């Protein structure tokens, strides 16, 4: 929430490479931040069980 | 490994005993009642 | 290509300098559960990267180690290598407790289990709706930031019903009783003799050489388990300085896969399984049955140590699948937000004892575990 | 001396009282007999 002011303005769609992707909205310069990376925080040997247990469903 | 070639086929069973005994209990001399043991060690 | 270190200020200590010789984990506060305040350990190293720490003495007698093995504490309890930085334990009951918003953890006690029959009694203090307490086996090769049970490493027990914990699988096969707050876990662990278990360490050694390994070089390989001997140590265990003061950087064991021999008679995957295990459990000293016949003989050939490929195999160089005395299952016990629950040593504070002939607490084994890991460095010194 | 040098333990006794000369009898170590008196010329 604190680095959401600066990011761009980049969306996702049907990527040229694989399944989804992201795709840039303006011509970004050199060094400006595209997107803060967020998601969970979890330490390794809890991410132990879930790198398997997704791959045991099979994502 | 030319000590420990040697001695490991030999030192690991008997003395390694010898010294897993006097761990338990101590006197005020344990140098004699295990220098005997390794006479009936032989 | 190093020298080695010589003695400092604190090495060599005066008469009246009753100055302990590694430092003292020092007491910080973390919380207060059953109204007694538990403590951490601030600045000595952890177990990370597959690796470990201990404490070594400078040692003055000896020419080549100017180092050799020692410990803290008189008796044994919970070995403060393998802790978390969030769990905390006292002096009055040596119980091992998380924080009230941390997670699943474990702390191993430093018995080292190989032979014979060993007994010792787990202390369950305290038990809550919301709070869960895994006391069990594991090896030096598990770690302790798992709770224990994630593999074939160690068992544990669950915390209500006793469902005996197996790769994360949960095994009602006991007598079921749940924990409360005046309860006390006994573990009659039969093993068999260090003889039985260095046969089964010739039957991992000769079955992978040549019977199925017809990669692109593998006799180098086999070659490693070629000169698979049952009780013979490589050992590379150095004193490092670390945080002002003297640790070892001993080498640990790195994660493997399941033995599977195929016996012609059987017609499928057969395992290696010990000389007639026994996992029993003493809820207030009642016989609960036998839960693991399978515990695994492990000393050379079934865990591997931290070995390279590629700087070593061009070339004096050490063997894959070595022993050394930090080998064995290890008295475990594990915590999830504050469960707390304690170990417990001498047969003065053990209030079930079996009758039994062969009951050995683990201060026989400890005071063996001294008096080897200085005579197992004695051949060392040549 | 070496009775906190070797370790700060009461059982650190070894490495001052029984062991020293044990290992100073390991330092010309051969047969087994022979090391039962190395562990007597201590005494």
């Amino acid at each position: 929430n604190q680095l959401t002011k600066r990011k761009k303005p980049v969306t996702f769609a049907r990527s040229a490479i694989h399944n989804w992707g992201l795709y840039a909205l303006e011509p970004i310069a050199a060094k400006e931040m595209i997107i803060e990376y967020v998601g969970e925080s979890i330490r390794q040997p809890v991410a132990e069980m879930r790198e398997k247990r997704y791959i045991k469903s099979g994502i | 490994s030319t000590t420990r070639r040697y001695l490991n086929e030999h030192v690991t069973k008997h003395l390694l005993e010898g010294m897993k005994l006097i761990a338990r209990e101590k006197p005020e001399d344990p140098l004699r009642v295990l220098g005997q043991f390794l006479i009936d060690a032989s | 290509s190093v020298p080695v270190i010589p003695y400092l200020d604190y090495d060599i200590v005066d008469l009246g300098s009753d100055i302990k010789k590694p430092d003292f984990p020092q007491l910080s506060e973390s919380h207060r559960i059953n109204e007694q305040q538990y403590y951490i350990t601030e600045d000595t190293p952890l177990n990370k990267r597959n690796f470990m720490y201990q404490p070594c003495a400078a040692n003055l007698m000896l020419d080549k180690l100017k180092y050799c093995g020692t410990d803290y504490f008189d008796k044994s309890s919970i070995n403060l290598m393998d802790r978390s930085d969030k769990l905390a334990f006292s002096l009055d009951d040596h119980s091992v407790s998380v924080s009230e918003n941390c997670g699943w953890r474990s702390v191993r006690s430093d018995v080292c289990m190989k032979e014979g029959k060993i007994y010792w009694e787990v202390e369950v203090k305290n038990v809550s709706d919301t709070s869960h307490i895994r006391c069990g086996i594991s090896r030096r090769e598990a770690s302790t930031e798992t709770p224990v049970g994630c593999d074939f490493y160690g068992y544990s027990i669950r915390d209500k019903g006793l469902q005996v914990i197996h790769e994360g699988r949960l095994h009602t096969v006991l007598k079921p009783h749940e924990m409360q707050a005046g309860d006390r876990i006994g573990f009659l662990l039969t093993l068999p003799s260090l003889q039985s278990q260095s046969e089964q360490a010739m039957d991992y050694s000769l079955k992978r050489i040549q019977e199925l390994n017809n990669k692109f070089n593998k006799e180098f390989y086999k070659f490693l388990l070629r000169s698979c001997e049952p009780t013979n140590v490589v050992r590379d265990q150095i004193a490092i300085r670390y945080k002002n003061q003297l640790f070892y950087e001993s080498t640990d064991y790195v994660k493997t896969t399941k033995p599977e021999y195929y016996d012609n008679r059987d017609d499928m995957q057969k395992f290696y399984e010990l000389e007639n295990s026994s996992f029993e459990v003493f809820v207030n000293g009642v016989s609960h049955g036998i839960a693991f016949e399978g515990l695994t003989p492990f000393l050379p050939p079934f865990s591997e140590l931290q070995y390279n490929e590629k700087f070593y195999l061009h070339h004096e160089i050490r063997n894959k699948y070595v022993n050394n005395n930090r080998l064995g299952y290890y008295a475990t016990l594990s915590s999830f937000q504050g469960g707390t629950a304690s170990i417990i040593t001498e047969a003065m504070e053990l209030k079930f004892l079996p009758k039994d002939v062969d009951i050995k607490t683990l201060n026989d084994i400890y005071n063996e575990q001294i008096a080897s890991d200085i005579v197992w460095d004695l051949i060392d010194e040549i």
